C-alpha cells in the first residue's frame, strides 16, 4: 500500500519564473452588466490579476504590451475552493464578498389610497 | 515628429473625401408621411427603414441611406 | 496524506538522490564544454550547477524533490547525447539580457512599477 | 417531433442500459458510478486503484472482446479538489460498441500505467506527463515529446497563459539565437461573450 | 463485402512456365509495358505561359481586400463592427467616431495583410454589405512595414476598379 | 483451406477436442474460486452453454454457427485468453466491496 | 554503433522527421524517433475560440482532406444540437466526402513513387489532378482551404454546372488508373522492391491501435464505411478490398481497388439526388439567408446576435470518429454551455501508425526504412494531435 | 519619453543616426541600439545588399535607409533634420584612386559640423584613436589629429571618444596576424620593443556608447579608451600561432585591398600609451574584459578541436 499519512501545505514552485512574489490575485462576483436585467451571469466566482501598463505602438497606435498574464480568468465554483485554489500554487491575493439584494416587499394595489403618501398619477 | 519615415516614399494618401459629398445631392422631396429607402437597389445597400417627415422639411439621409431625403 | 510516493518514503531516500546525480553532472561540465564547441571556462559550468542545487532548498515535504529528481533526470538524457543543438545549452545563461535593477531608486527613473 | 430533428432509438439505448448494468455487479471493488448517455454512450467510473484489472478484465472474456484502445486523453477540471481527469476510449470490435473510462486523479498521485494491458499508449501516455506532470507509473522510457527542451511549464493546464515567456529573437551579437521576455504588438483583445438568460432548462442548476 | 485481391495459385505445368520463362529471360516484360507507356510523348504540353496566358477561376474566387460605396460616393461601411467580431486572426481593428454631420463614420481602419488568414467572413457578415473580397492577386511588395493596410490604401484600393467587383457579386448574389 | 483467413495464426491442428480440453481445463479451475462474486454465476453459465454445443458435433462449419467467434482456431483465443483471465481472479480480489468513495461531489458535470 | 540521423536531410520527401539509427553494421534493430517540428499550440488555441470562429482550424489539420476534415467536425457538432441535416446537404457532404478519397489515395502512392525515386509518375497524375481544383474554387471559396460545411449543413448551393461536369470528369478518369497499373503492378522490380517488408500480422498489429489500411488489406475484415453510418452512404452499394498477407505490397493492393470504389460511389450519387434546400430551417443555428436579412425585424435580430457569439450548446461529453482517407479520426470535444467550447482533443492517424514503426523496422536494412514510411502515409501537422 | 521594458517594441526616447555603419565598428554598435528599441536613422553609401544582414535586429519600424554621398550637404542634412542625437564613425583605411584621402577626415567631420549642428542637435560624439599625435608619423596616423583640432573649432563641446587598438571578430589588425600564411613568418620588425598597444574588447567599445547617450553632462568631457592589463608583450605574435598551431569588392575580385607595403606597416607599431588623465572609460563604466577568454572565439585553424 505504502500510505504513509503526512502533512504539509501543497505551495509547488518551479513552473512559473518569478511572478509569484510580484502579483496578488483578485476573487471577486462579477454583478449585472445594468445596461440590462439578466441574471445569469451570477453564480460563479472569478479572478484576475494585476493590470499592467499599456503604452502606444508607435507605428500603428496598437495597445502593444508586456505584463505576460494580463489575460486569465477561471471559472470557480463557490466560495470554499476559491481560496483552495489561491494557496495550493500560493501567491497573494484578497476576496471580495457576494452581495445579494432586498428580497423585497413590493404589492400592487397599495398605489390608490385613501390616506396615505403611497399613490400614483398620470399612468 | 513622425515626418521622417517617408523621406523618398511620397506619402500616397487618398484624393477624393466622403467627409462630405451627401451636400452635392439634389435632396429628395416627396410630399407624403413615410416612405420606404431601399436606396442603391432592391436586396442590396442599407435596409428598409421608414422615416417621418414633418418638422424642418427632412428626413435625416436615414443614417443608412446617406443621400440627403426630405420634402 | 492519503497518497503513495514516487521513489522515496522519507527526507533519507531523497536526499541521498540530490547529492547522487551532483556527480554525473560534475564530471559532465568538463566533458560537454569541449563537445559542444562552445567557449567560457569550466569553472563557471560548476558554479551554475551547485546554484541550481542550493536554491530549492527550502523544501520540508517528499514527493516534490522526487519530482524534480525525475526532472533532474531527464535533463540528462538530452545531455549525455547530443540532443541541444548549441542552443539549449547555452540558454541557461541570461547572457545578452538586459540587467534588472533591483533598486528602488533606480526602478523609479524607468517603468510604472514592473 | 418534426423533420430537421435527429431521431433518436430505443434498441441500442435498451441493450447498452442492459449490457453495462452487470457490469458493476461483478467488480464492486473498483466501480463507483455507471451512466448511460442520451445517445448510447456509456461510462464506467473507477476509482484507480483497478486502474489495471478493470481494463485487464476488459482486455479480454467471450462476452467482451474490446482489444481496440483508440484514445487516451486527458482533461484538465480546475475547482474539483482533485484536478485532472484521465479518460480512456476504447472499441469492441466484434460487437461494435463504444465505452468510455473516466478515472480521476490528483497531481503527485501517481496512477499504474497500462503498458502490459496495452502497447498502444506507448506514445500517449508519455503526453501527458509532458503537458501535465501527471507521473505515471513503471513506465519503460518516460521522455519528452511534441514540446520543446527548455520549457518548465507542462502547458495545458489553465494558469499557463496563451502566450509563454519564451518569445525568440535572433541577433548577430555572436551567433547565437536566445531567448527573451515576452513581447507582443497586439494584445490579443479579449471579448465577453457569455449572454445572460439561461437557454437550458434540462440542466438547471440545484438552487441552493 | 469482401474481395481477395493478389490472391492466384500459380499454373504450374508444361506450357505456361515458357509464358513466365520468356518474361525473365528475354524481358518481353518491361519493355512492350514500361517502353511504350513512356513514349507516349506525342501528347500536347498542356503549360500555360504565365506572363501572357492566364488560367481559370470562379466569380465567388476570393483575394485582395477593397471598399465599396454607393453611387456618388457614401462610404457604404457604416462601422458596425460585425466584420471585427469574427475574423479568426483579429485582422481587423476600427475606433469609430461620430463625424459633425451626425452620422457615423470610421477614423482608424485594419487589415493585417500578414495575419488576415481569409476566412472571408467579413464578406459574409456586413448587413450594408462594405467589404468585398476583391479578386486580384496581384500582390509581393518588399518590406514588412508595407502590406499592413491603412484606410487610404483600401478606399483607393476599392477604387482602382469597381466593375471587375460590381459584376461578380451581381452575378452571384442570388445563391447567397 | 490453407490460409485461415485472419492472417497471422495457422490451423493448429484439430479442432473438437483442443477446444474440449480448454474449456473443460477452465471449469476445473473455475471451482477453486470462492463463490460469493457473480464472477462464476455467467462464466460457468457461458461455458457450459458453449461445451454443450461444442462437444461434439461435425463438421467443423457447422461449429462457426451458433458458436458467434471468427473461425475456428479464432475461437481457440476467445478463449486462451480467457484461461489467463480467471486465473489472475484469486490474485486480486474484486468481490470485496467497494473501496474510496470519491468526496461527495466530484462527477457532476457543469463546474 | 553509427548513430546517423538521416532525416532533417531535405532529400525530398518531406525534409521532416529528425529521428536516429541506432544501427547494428547493416541492419537497424533500433530506431527512435523524435517528432514534435510542428507543434503550433493547437489545442490549448480552441479554448478562446467560438464553434463558427474555430473551425477552419480543423481544415488545415491535413494536407489533403478539404470536406473529410469538417465531416468529422459537424457530425461531431450536430448530434449535441438534435439535429438532422436536410436530405440534400447530405448527397454533398457524400459527393466531396467521396471526392477527398480521390486526392489522398493519388498522393499516397506518387509520393511514395518520389522517395523511392520514379520520376514520371509525379507528373503523369498532378497534371490529371488540375482538372479537381476548379471545383473547389466553383464551389466554395479558395484553391484547398475552404470553410465549406458548417454546423447547420452545407453553407450554400453549388451553382448551374458541376453535374455535367463531373460526369464529364469521372468518365475518362479509369484510363488513367489502367496507366498506373502498367507502371508498378506488372513490373517486378517495383514489386521486387516491395515484397515481404513490414510484415505486420499479429494480434499486435490490432493492440498497436492501427486504423484501416495497415488494417483489412492485412487480415482482420472491418471499416467504418458500412457497419457505422453516416449521412445517406449505406444506400449506395461498393465493396472493399482485402489484400493476402500482412506487408506494405498487400497494403498497397488496397489502394488501386479504392479507387476503383470511389468511381463507382460517384456514379451512383448522381442518379439519387432530389431537388430541396441547403440550411437547417429553425435558424437557431442557420444564418437566415440574405434576402432575408435586409427586408423583416425578426431576420436581423437572429442575424446579428449569431456572430457577436455562437450557438447555444447542451452540456454532456461526446466522441465520435469517422473515415478520415488514411483512417480513423477521434474528437473527444467537451462542451461546456455557452458559445466558446472547452477542451477538443483530437484523435488522428500516426499516433499509433508511426510508433508501430519500431515493431515493424527491425531485421531489415537503412534502405528499407525510407521505403516503409511512404506506405502508411504519414503526413506531418497531422500529427499535431 | 520612455515606456514600459526596453526588451523590444518600446520607445526609448532617443532618436539617433549613425553614419558607416558597414564595417565591424558600426555594425555591431547599432545592433544594441535595436534592442532597447528606438528610430535608428541609418543611410548608406552606395550598397543595397551589404545591409542585407543588418535588419533582424530592429524589430519593425525602428530602422530606415536613406542614401547620401558626403561631399553632398543636403542628403547629410535631409536625413538629419529630425533626431536628438548623433554619432560618427566614418573613415577608413588606404587612399582611393579617385578619392583625396585627406580632407575626408577634415572636411567630412565638417560637413557634419555643418547646419547638422545648427539644427538643434546635442551630444554629437565623433571618434578618435589614441595614437593620432600632431608628431611627423605617420601619412594616416597623423593627418587624423588635424581633424582631432581644426575640426574641434565647431562642436565647443562633443566628448569625441577616443578609443585604443580594438580587438573583435572581424577588424584588420588581429587578422592581420594570423593571415600571414607565407614563406616566413616575421614580427614588426622582427623586434620585441614596443609591442603591444592596448586591445580593447569590442563589448566595452559598444558599451561605451550606450552608457554615454544619456550620460548626461558627458559633451567637451573627451574620454580614452583602457585597453587590458596591462601594457602587452612580444608574447602575442608566439600566441598565434601556438593556439592557433601554425562585402562589396568586386565579382571576381578587387585588383588592389592588399597587405600595403607602406605606412600601414608602422601606424600599428607606434604605441604611445597616452595620458592617463583622461577619465575614460573606467568612469563610463563598466569595462573590464582580459584577453586570454576571448581569444578562442576568433582564430579558427585547422586543428579546431585539440
Ligand atoms: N577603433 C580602432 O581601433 C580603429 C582601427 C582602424 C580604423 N578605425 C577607424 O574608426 C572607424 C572604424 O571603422 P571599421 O572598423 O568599422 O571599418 P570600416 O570598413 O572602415 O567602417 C567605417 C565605414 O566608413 C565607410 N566609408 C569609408 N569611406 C567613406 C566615405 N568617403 N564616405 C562614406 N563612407 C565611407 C566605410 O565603407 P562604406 O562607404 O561602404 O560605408 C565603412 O563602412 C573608421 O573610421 C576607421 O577609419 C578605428
Ligand atoms: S464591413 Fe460591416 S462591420 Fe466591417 S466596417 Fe463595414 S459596416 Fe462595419
Ligand atoms: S478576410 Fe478572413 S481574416 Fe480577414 S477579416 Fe475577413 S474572415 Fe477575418
Ligand atoms: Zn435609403
Amino acid at each position: 500500500i505504502t500510505v504513509d499519512e503526512k502533512l504539509d501545505i501543497t505551495t509547488i514552485t518551479g513552473v512559473p519564473e518569478e511572478h509569484i512574489k510580484t502579483r496578488k490575485a483578485r476573487i471577486f462576483v462579477p454583478a449585472r452588466n445594468n445596461m440590462q436585467s439578466g441574471v445569469n451571469n451570477t453564480k460563479k466566482w472569478k479572478m484576475e490579476f494585476d493590470t499592467r501598463e499599456r503604452w502606444e505602438n508607435p507605428l500603428m497606435g496598437w495597445a502593444s504590451t508586456a505584463d505576460p498574464l494580463s489575460n486569465l480568468v477561471l471559472t470557480f465554483s463557490t466560495k470554499e475552493d476559491a481560496v483552495a485554489f489561491a494557496e495550493k500554487n500560493g501567491w497573494s491575493y484578497d476576496v471580495e464578498e457576494r452581495k445579494v439584494p432586498k428580497p423585497k416587499s413590493k404589492s400592487y394595489g397599495a398605489n390608490f389610497s385613501w390616506n396615505k403618501r403611497t399613490r400614483v398619477s398620470t399612468k | 515628429y513622425r515626418k521622417v519615415r517617408f523621406v523618398g516614399r511620397q506619402k500616397e494618401v487618398n484624393e477624393n473625401f466622403a467627409i462630405d459629398l451627401i451636400a452635392e445631392q439634389p435632396v429628395s422631396q416627396v410630399g407624403s408621411r413615410v416612405i420606404s429607402c431601399d436606396g442603391g437597389g432592391g436586396a442590396l445597400g442599407h435596409p428598409r427603414v421608414y422615416i417621418n417627415l414633418d418638422k424642418e422639411t427632412k428626413t435625416g439621409t436615414c443614417g443608412y441611406c446617406g443621400l440627403q431625403f426630405r420634402q | 496524506t492519503s497518497v503513495k510516493p514516487i521513489f522515496s518514503r522519507d527526507m533519507n531516500e531523497a536526499k541521498r538522490r540530490v547529492r547522487e546525480l551532483y556527480r554525473a553532472w560534475y564530471r559532465e561540465v568538463p566533458n560537454t564544454v569541449h563537445l559542444f564547441q562552445l567557449d567560457i571556462s569550466v569553472k563557471q559550468g560548476r558554479d551554475k550547477v551547485r546554484e541550481m542545487f542550493k536554491k530549492n532548498a527550502h523544501i520540508t515535504d517528499p514527493r516534490v524533490v522526487d519530482l524534480l529528481v525525475i526532472k533532474g533526470k531527464m535533463e540528462l538524457e538530452e545531455t549525455i547525447k547530443v540532443w541541444k543543438q548549441r542552443t539549449h545549452v547555452m540558454r541557461f545563461f541570461h547572457e545578452t539580457e538586459a540587467p534588472r535593477p533591483k533598486d528602488f531608486l533606480s526602478k523609479f527613473y524607468v517603468g510604472h512599477d514592473p | 417531433t418534426r423533420p430537421t430533428v435527429r431521431p433518436r432509438n430505443d434498441v441500442a439505448h435498451k441493450q447498452l442500459s442492459a449490457f453495462g448494468e452487470y457490469v458493476a455487479e461483478i467488480l464492486p471493488k473498483y466501480v463507483q458510478q455507471v451512466q448511460v448517455s442520451c445517445f448510447n454512450e456509456l461510462e464506467i467510473c473507477i476509482h484507480p486503484d483497478g486502474v489495471i484489472p478493470v481494463l485487464t478484465f476488459l482486455r479480454d472474456h467471450s462476452n467482451a472482446q474490446f482489444k481496440s484502445l483508440a484514445d487516451l486523453t486527458a482533461v484538465d477540471i480546475p475547482t474539483r479538489q482533485n484536478r485532472f481527469e484521465i479518460v480512456y476510449n476504447l472499441l469492441s470490435l466484434r460487437f461494435n460498441s463504444r465505452i468510455r473510462v473516466k478515472t480521476y486523479t490528483d497531481e503527485l498521485t501517481p496512477i499504474e500505467s497500462s503498458v502490459p494491458v496495452y502497447k498502444a499508449a506507448n506514445w500517449y501516455e508519455r503526453e501527458i506527463w509532458d503537458m501535465f506532470g501527471v507521473f505515471f507509473a513503471n513506465h519503460p522510457d518516460l521522455r519528452r515529446i511534441l514540446t520543446d527542451y527548455g520549457f518548465e511549464g507542462h502547458p495545458f493546464r489553465k494558469d499557463f497563459p496563451l502566450s509563454g515567456y519564451v518569445e525568440l529573437r535572433y541577433d548577430d551579437e555572436v551567433k547565437r539565437v536566445v531567448a527573451e521576455p515576452v513581447e507582443l504588438a497586439q494584445e490579443f483583445r479579449k471579448f465577453d461573450l457569455n449572454s445572460p438568460w439561461e437557454a437550458f432548462p434540462a440542466y438547471r442548476q440545484p438552487p441552493e | 463485402t469482401y474481395k481477395y485481391v493478389n490472391l492466384r495459385e500459380p499454373s504450374m505445368d508444361m506450357k505456361s512456365v515458357t509464358d513466365r520463362a520468356a518474361q525473365t529471360l528475354l524481358w518481353t516484360e518491361l519493355i512492350r509495358g514500361l517502353g511504350m507507356t513512356l513514349s507516349y510523348l506525342f501528347r500536347e504540353p498542356a503549360t500555360i505561359n504565365y506572363p501572357f496566358e492566364k488560367g481559370p477561376l470562379s466569380p465567388r474566387f476570393r483575394g485582395e481586400h477593397a471598399l465599396r460605396r454607393y453611387p456618388s460616393g457614401e462610404e457604404r461601411c457604416i462601422a458596425c463592427k460585425l466584420c471585427e467580431a469574427v475574423c479568426p486572426a483579429q485582422a481587423i481593428t476600427i475606433e469609430a467616431e461620430p463625424r459633425a454631420d451626425g452620422s457615423r463614420r470610421t477614423t482608424r481602419y485594419d487589415i493585417d495583410m500578414t495575419k488576415c488568414i481569409y476566412c472571408g467572413f467579413c464578406q459574409e457578415a456586413c448587413p450594408v454589405d462594405a467589404i468585398v473580397e476583391g479578386p486580384n492577386f496581384e500582390f509581393s511588395t518588399e518590406t514588412h512595414e508595407e502590406l499592413l493596410y491603412n484606410k487610404e490604401k483600401l478606399l483607393n484600393n476599392g477604387d482602382k476598379w469597381e466593375a471587375e467587383i460590381a459584376a461578380n457579386i451581381q452575378a452571384d448574389y442570388l445563391y447567397r | 483451406k490453407k490460409t485461415t483467413g485472419l492472417v497471422g495464426l495457422a490451423v493448429c491442428e484439430t479442432p473438437h477436442e483442443r477446444l474440449k480440453i480448454l474449456y473443460t481445463k477452465i471449469l476445473d479451475v473455475l471451482g477453486h474460486i470462492p463463490k460469493n462474486a457473480a464472477y462464476r454465476k455467467y462464466t460457468e453459465q457461458i461455458t457450459n452453454e458453449k461445451l454443450s454445443m461444442v462437444k461434439a458435433e461435425p463438421d467443423v462449419k457447422k461449429l462457426e454457427e451458433r458458436l458467434q467467434g471468427g473461425q475456428i482456431e479464432e475461437v481457440i483465443l476467445q478463449a486462451e485468453n480467457e484461461l489467463s483471465l480467471a486465473r489472475k481472479m484469486i490474485q486480486w480480489k474484486p468481490w470485496e466491496p467497494l473501496v474510496e468513495e470519491p468526496p461527495a461531489s466530484q462527477w457532476k458535470w457543469p463546474i | 554503433n553509427l548513430t546517423l540521423n538521416f532525416g532533417p536531410q531535405h532529400p525530398a520527401a518531406h525534409g521532416v522527421l529528425r529521428l536516429v539509427m541506432e544501427l547494428s553494421g547493416e541492419m537497424v534493430r533500433k530506431c527512435d524517433p523524435h517528432i514534435g517540428l510542428l507543434h503550433r499550440g493547437t489545442e490549448k488555441l480552441i479554448e478562446y475560440k467560438t464553434y463558427l470562429q474555430a473551425l477552419p482550424y480543423f481544415d488545415r489539420l491535413d494536407y489533403v482532406s478539404m470536406m473529410c476534415n469538417e465531416q468529422a467536425y459537424s457530425l461531431a457538432v450536430e448530434k449535441l444540437l438534435n439535429i438532422q441535416p436536410p436530405p440534400r446537404a447530405q448527397w454533398i457532404r457524400v459527393l466531396f466526402g467521396e471526392i477527398t478519397r480521390l486526392l489522398n489515395h493519388i498522393m499516397a502512392v506518387t509520393t511514395h513513387a518520389l522517395d523511392i525515386g520514379a520520376m514520371t509518375p509525379f507528373f503523369w497524375m498532378f497534371e490529371e489532378r488540375e482538372k479537381m481544383f476548379e471545383f473547389y474554387e466553383r464551389v466554395s471559396g479558395a484553391r484547398m482551404h475552404a470553410a465549406y460545411v458548417r454546423p447547420g449543413g452545407v453553407h450554400q448551393d453549388l451553382p448551374l454546372g458541376l453535374m455535367d461536369d463531373i460526369y464529364e470528369f469521372s468518365k475518362n478518369f479509369s484510363l488513367r488508373i489502367d496507366e498506373l497499373e502498367e507502371m508498378l503492378t506488372n513490373n517486378r522490380i517495383w514489386r521486387n522492391r516491395t515484397v515481404d517488408i513490414g510484415i505486420v500480422t499479429a494480434e499486435d498489429a490490432l493492440n498497436y491501435g492501427f486504423s484501416g489500411v495497415m488494417l483489412r488489406g492485412s487480415g482482420i475484415q472491418w471499416d467504418l464505411r458500412k457497419t457505422q453510418p453516416y449521412d445517406v452512404y449505406d444506400q449506395v452499394e461498393f465493396d472493399v478490398p482485402i489484400g493476402s498477407r500482412g506487408d506494405c505490397y498487400d497494403r498497397y493492393l488496397c489502394r488501386v481497388e479504392e479507387m476503383r470504389q470511389s468511381i463507382r460511389i460517384i456514379s451512383q450519387c448522381l442518379n439519387k439526388m432530389p431537388p430541396g434546400e441547403i440550411k437547417v430551417d429553425d435558424a437557431k443555428v442557420s444564418p437566415p439567408k440574405r434576402a432575408e436579412m435586409k427586408t423583416s425585424m425578426e431576420s436581423l435580430i437572429h442575424h446579428f446576435k449569431l456572430y457577436t457569439e455562437g450557438y447555444q450548446v447542451p452540456p454532456g461529453a461526446t466522441y465520435t470518429a469517422i473515415e478520415a482517407p488514411k483512417g480513423e479520426f477521434g474528437v473527444y470535444l467537451v462542451s461546456d454551455g455557452s458559445s466558446r467550447p472547452y477542451r477538443c482533443k483530437i484523435k488522428a492517424p500516426g499516433f499509433a501508425h508511426l510508433a508501430g514503426l519500431d515493431k515493424m523496422s527491425k531485421g531489415h536494412m537503412l534502405a528499407d526504412v525510407v521505403a516503409i514510411i511512404g506506405t502508411q502515409d504519414i503526413v506531418f501537422g497531422e500529427v499535431d494531435r | 519619453i520612455p515606456h514600459g521594458k526596453g526588451g523590444r517594441s518600446s520607445v526609448s526616447g532617443i532618436v539617433a543616426t549613425v553614419f558607416g555603419a558597414t564595417g565591424f565598428l558600426g555594425r555591431y554598435v547599432v545592433n544594441h541600439l535595436g534592442r532597447m528599441g528606438s528610430q535608428v536613422i541609418v543611410p548608406h553609401r552606395c550598397e543595397p545588399y551589404d545591409t542585407m544582414h543588418l535588419r533582424p535586429m530592429g524589430d519593425l519600424g525602428q530602422i530606415i535607409f536613406m542614401d547620401w554621398n558626403g561631399r553632398d550637404k543636403d542628403s547629410i542634412r535631409r536625413a538629419v533634420e529630425h533626431s536628438s542625437v548623433v554619432i560618427n564613425l566614418v573613415g577608413r583605411e588606404w587612399e582611393t584612386q579617385n578619392f583625396d584621402f585627406e580632407d575626408v577626415f577634415v572636411k567630412i567631420p565638417q560637413a557634419i559640423a555643418q547646419v547638422s549642428k545648427e539644427a538643434g542637435v546635442e551630444k554629437f560624439i565623433h571618434i578618435s584613436h589614441l595614437n593620432a599625435d600632431i608628431k611627423s608619423s605617420s601619412k594616416y596616423l597623423r593627418s587624423k589629429a588635424v581633424g582631432e583640432k581644426e575640426v574641434r573649432e565647431t562642436f565647443p563641446e562633443a566628448t569625441i571618444i577616443k578609443p585604443a587598438e580594438i580587438f573583435g571578430r572581424e577588424d584588420r589588425f588581429l587578422n592581420y596576424f594570423a593571415n600571414i600564411r607565407w614563406f616566413g613568418g616575421v614580427p614588426l620588425i622582427s623586434l620585441g620593443k614596443k609591442t603591444v598597444k592596448q586591445p580593447v574588447y569590442i563589448v566595452d567599445v559598444t558599451k561605451g556608447i550606450i552608457n554615454a547617450i544619456k550620460d548626461p553632462d558627458a559633451r567637451g568631457k573627451t574620454f580614452a579608451f583602457v585597453g587590458p592589463s596591462r601594457y602587452l608583450l612580444f608574447d602575442l605574435v608566439q600566441y598565434v600561432f601556438a593556439v592557433a598551431h601554425r562585402i562589396g569588392r568586386l565579382f571576381e575580385i578587387s585588383p588592389f585591398e592588399p597587405w600595403t607595403t607602406r605606412d600601414k606597416v608602422e601606424r600599428i607599431h607606434t604605441t604611445d600609451k597616452i595620458l592617463p588623465h583622461l577619465p575614460g572609460l573606467e568612469d563610463l563604466g563598466v569595462e573590464a574584459t582580459p584577453l586570454e577568454l576571448k581569444a578562442i572565439e576568433v582564430l579558427r585553424r585547422h586543428r579546431t578541436y585539440r
